[PDB]
């Protein structure tokens, strides 16, 4: 209650300075935005088999995405990277982080425990220890908070297609989490209730609908395209009851924009 | 910035994965604190939040983390130095007591960088005299925030440890999956307690004595007083229950005002305990200063 506001307002400008660069990329010699997709989706698989939160898998992911803003990786390395990233986002979020020694294990052992140790150390030192990161997830939960009255299929299909945006590099990299998270809740509230984006929220946040439109677009066309897509780990993970089963529903064709 | 140019002084604590140093700046001359942090599970999750969170909060009523020393085998936080710490400084005034104007003075600084956390989404969840520091121009400030950590609106269940026990607010104790800033404040309250009494005002040894000496201070609550208390994972309907007794009994020396704002941060119910930015604002401040400390 108190406190809402002014964390929101500290979260808003925390994104911006904690936003990695959206064309590091094209600046990546041996990586691609589909090995990007291919990490991320394991990341995802990994946080099943260790029932880690959601925002832990969002932390990790935000960890990648900066390392790699000013750090060239082989793709022979590029998992070693995503396991000291998931690692560090379990320390700082997780009441239970799962050992060193389990993180070993599930890299199948393509990597020591030195060295997983060692990466721990130079991702610390990259990101200058800098960890407390806005997610799109930490903006859902509060966007949630306007719901009338709250309905729990809307919010699992808004965090389950905040989700989907973490795997593609493009679109997504060039949004900010408030914005993935304004799209996410808008077309999350109109796939099950036909409504949309409250003007509480317009009140709060000062996106509209016209604001959202661009990353609505592209996250419409990610719902829509979701079964075809390579990386399948998200809409397996959301066939689950702890999140409604979610991913079982059919996205709207159309949105009126 | 780097250890050479640290030479040390001595000793001034040991915490955890480390000793604490007071050291000088040789070239600068400024007096820091150098806590040590050893390096097989690798960086422990304590000190990824303590760094994290700490780098985040410039506050003048918050310890400053000046730099990070990030070597092989050892990690150095650097920190500003403060004199003394406010459990030793209570200890040190036994017997006098320590003055109305740095009691309140001490409150509302502690007020300021507590709502300060809270509106960067920071729970503290460790306050106690002893992790709150003192300088000689009359500062204190939040420190140690080994047990922190960023908490998300609306909250999560989180560790359900914390706190040390003295200081644990009741929803701690009565296993509430979700716990908020409200804890915070509470230990505040038990603080402000102390300040003026210099003796703790629950001083249990177990979850349950700890328990039953704050009913016994503020009456064992029940649905009218804290809708919801009855349902508490832990609470058990044979606890006794007891009257709440006059509330100018709890801390003699205090008058109406301090009274009033100790009785706010001491609610059962989290929802109606004061925050730290509400408090700021109650008439016991109305006459605040900043004096210095009265002894060495
Ligand atoms: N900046 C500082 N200036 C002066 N003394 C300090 C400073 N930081 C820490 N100390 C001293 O070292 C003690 C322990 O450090 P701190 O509380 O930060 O870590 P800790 O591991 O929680 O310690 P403990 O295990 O003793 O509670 C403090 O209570 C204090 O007396
Ligand atoms: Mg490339
Ligand atoms: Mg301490």
């Amino acid at each position: 209650p108190d406190y809402h506001e002014d964390i929101h307002t500290y979260l808003r400008e925390m994104e911006v300075k904690c936003k990695p660069k959206v064309g590091y990329m094209k600046k990546q010699p041996d990586i691609t935005n589909s090995m990007r997709a291919i990490l991320v989706d394991w990341l995802v698989e990994v946080g099943e088999e260790y029932k880690l939160q959601n925002e832990t898998l969002h932390l990790a992911v935000n960890y990648i995405d900066r390392f790699l803003s000013s750090m060239s990786v082989l793709r022979g390395k590029l998992q070693l990277v995503g396991t000291a990233a998931m690692l560090l986002a379990s320390k700082f979020e997780e009441i239970y982080p799962p050992e060193v020694a389990e993180f070993v294990y599930i890299t199948d052992d393509t990597y020591t425990k030195k060295q997983v140790l060692r990466m721990e150390h130079l991702v610390l030192k990259v990101l200058t220890f800098d960890l407390a990161a806005p997610t799109v997830n930490q903006f859902l939960t509060q966007y949630f908070l306007h719901q009338q009255p709250a309905n729990c299929k809307v919010e699992s299909l808004a965090m389950f297609l905040g989700e989907l945006s973490l795997i593609d590099a493009d679109p997504y990299l060039k949004y900010l989490p408030s914005v993935i998270a304004g799209a996410a809740f808008h077309l999350a509230l109109y796939t099950v209730t036909g409504q949309s984006w409250p003007e509480s929220l317009i009140r709060k946040t000062g996106y509209t609908l016209e604001s959202l439109k661009p990353c609505l677009m592209d996250l419409h066309q990610t719902y829509l395209k979701a079964p075809q897509h390579a990386q399948q780990s998200i809409r397996e993970k959301y066939k689950n009851s702890k999140y409604h089963g979610v991913s079982l529903l059919n996205p709207p064709e159309t949105l009126n924009l | 910035g780097s250890m050479e140019n640290f030479q040390k002084v001595e000793k001034i604590g040991e915490g955890t994965y480390g000793v604490v140093y007071k050291a000088r700046n040789k070239l600068t001359g400024e007096v820091v604190a150098l806590k040590k942090i050893r390096l097989t599970e690798g960086v422990p999750s304590t000190a990824i939040r303590e760094i994290s969170l700490l780098k985040e909060l410039n506050h003048p009523n918050i310890v400053k983390l000046l730099d990070v020393i990030h070597t092989e085998n050892k990690l150095y936080l650097v920190f500003e130095f403060l004199h003394q710490d406010l459990k030793k400084f209570m200890d040190a005034s036994a017997l006098t007591g320590i003055p109305l104007p740095l009691i309140k003075s001490y409150l509302f600084q502690l007020l300021q960088g507590l709502a300060f956390c809270h509106s960067h989404r920071v729970l503290h969840r460790d306050l106690k005299p002893q992790n709150l520091l003192i300088n000689t121009e009359g500062a204190i400030k939040l420190a140690d925030f080994g047990l922190a950590r960023a908490f998300g609106v609306p909250v999560r269940t989180y560790t359900h440890e914390v706190v040390t026990l003295w200081y644990r607010a009741p929803e701690i104790l009565l296993g509430c999956k979700y716990y908020s800033t409200a804890v915070d404040i509470w230990s505040l309250g038990c603080i402000f307690a102390e300040m003026v009494t210099r003796r703790a005002l629950f001083p249990g040894d177990s979850e349950i004595d700890q328990l039953f000496r704050i009913f016994r201070t503020l009456g064992t609550p029940d649905e009218v007083v804290w809708p919801g208390v009855t349902s508490m994972p832990d609470y058990k309907p044979s606890f006794p229950k007891w009257a709440r007794q006059d509330f100018s009994k709890v801390v003699p020396p205090l008058d109406e005002d301090g009274r009033s704002l100790l009785s706010q941060m001491l609610h059962y119910d989290p929802n109606k305990r004061i925050s730290a930015k509400a408090a700021l604002a109650h008439p016991f401040f109305q006459d605040v200063t900043k004096p210095v400390p009265h002894l060495r």
